Order: C-alpha cells, then structure tokens, then sequence
C-alpha cells in the first residue's frame, strides 16, 4: 500500500472485574474502543452467494 | 433360507400388487392373487431401518481450518490426519453398516417366504402333497371359492379330510 512500516496488532482478553495497563513512550497505536462479545452464532468461509428463503 | 432363489425358480413380475402373492390353478383356470400380511410385514421392515438412519446428531462442530488465510503445517499435518483418519472410520462403517443392512434385507424375505409356506403346509394338514417348484399338489376338487378359503386362514381341515386322503395313497 506504498507503505513499507508496519503496525502488528495485539491483543489479550481481560476478565470481568479487572484491569489493564500499558506503559510505553513509542509506536503505539492505541485502542479507543474495547469489543464486548454479545452472546452465539457461527462462522464459516464459502466463495459463493447467499439464500435466506431455504 | 433357500426360499427365493432356491427352489423357487422364480417371482412373478405380474403381482404390482405385493411382494408376496397366490397363484393357483383348478377346473376354472388360473389367477394371480396376493397376501397382505406376507407383504405387509415386509414392508414394515424395510422402513423401519429407514427410520433409523434418518436419526441425524445434535452435535455441531465448528471449522478449525482455514482456506483463505492459512494456519500453520505442522498442524495441518495433524488435522489433516485426525481429520483424514475419521474419513477412513465412518468409510468403514459406512462400508460395513451399509453392506450388512442390506445383507440383512435380502433374508427377511426368506424367512417370510418359509413362514407363508410351512404354514399353508398346516391348514392344508393331511391333504397335500409337495412337487418339487414350490407348489402343494391337490388332489381333490378345490375351486375359486375353495381356495379363498386357505388364503384367509378359514379353510378347514376335517373338511375335506377324507378324500385327499382317498386319492393321494391311489
Ligand atoms: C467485583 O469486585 C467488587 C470489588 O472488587 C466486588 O464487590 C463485587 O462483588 C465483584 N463482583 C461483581 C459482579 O461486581
């Protein structure tokens, strides 16, 4: 992407009832919003179209 | 059991209307009748095994794999032998439950076929005599009306028990 820096994205999971804390100076980019998982469903992977009436 | 394909030389592509049927022969002519119960029994089982091979799982298993952005190989080399070795189980059970249900199937139709024949051979009691194809050789007058009368299972014994019994020793 004309681009030759990159950025490697990390990640945990933090437990109900605790916290997390970076301390840094540098190459960070930072986190505004944290994902809250909602609940159960699935995922797959095709390369063809979709049918909703079936 | 020997039954079909034994000595019975053959079935009968006219009875559309069973499995099993009649077939007699008498001073009137010929006719092609048939049995419920022998084709009813039958039947119930061919469809029971149906019913249970449909009994799908509750089960779900979710994809491991990926063939887009790809995981690593010393693990594909691993879920494509756990993965690559269920293939090769149920290829066996399918080759093993699938061969032994039909040869299971064919064989009820040779116990059914001993039941209808050893049982006729009781009504009938002292009065017949069997030939060689499959067939009870009278030796007494016994008509349409007659033989309606072994189909059902009301033909009586000691109803004409004397002259079978006069005509089978001469
Ligand atoms: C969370 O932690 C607080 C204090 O650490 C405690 O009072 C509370 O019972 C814990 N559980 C929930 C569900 O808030």
């Amino acid at each position: 992407n004309g681009l030759s820096g990159r950025i490697d994205f990390h990640w945990l999971m933090l437990n109900p009832n605790d916290t997390v804390t970076f301390s840094f100076n540098g190459a960070f980019i930072a986190p505004d919003r944290a994902s809250f998982l909602r609940g159960k469903s699935m995922g797959i992977q095709s390369g063809v179209q979709v049918d909703a009436n079936c | 059991f020997g039954a079909i394909a034994g000595f019975i030389e053959n079935g009968w592509e006219g009875l559309i209307d069973g499995w099993y049927g009649f077939r007699h022969q008498n001073a009137q002519g010929e006719g092609t009748a048939a049995d419920y119960k022998s084709t009813q029994s039958a039947i119930d089982q061919i469809t029971g095994k149906l019913n249970r091979l449909i009994e799908k799982t509750n089960q779900q298993f979710e994809l491991i794999d990926n063939e887009f952005n790809e995981v690593e190989k010393q693990i594909g080399n691993v879920i494509n032998w756990t993965r690559d070795s269920i293939t090769e189980v149920w290829s066996y059970n399918a080759e093993l439950l699938v061969a032994m249900e039909n040869q299971h199937t064919i064989d009820l139709a040779d116990s059914e076929m001993d039941k209808l024949y050893e049982r006729v051979k009781r009504q009938l009691r002292e009065n017949a005599e069997e030939d060689g194809t499959g067939c009870f050789e009278i030796f007494h007058k016994c008509d349409d009306d007659c033989m309606a009368s072994i189909r059902n299972n009301t033909y009586d014994h000691s109803k004409y028990r004397e002259e079978a019994m006069q005509n089978r020793i001469q």
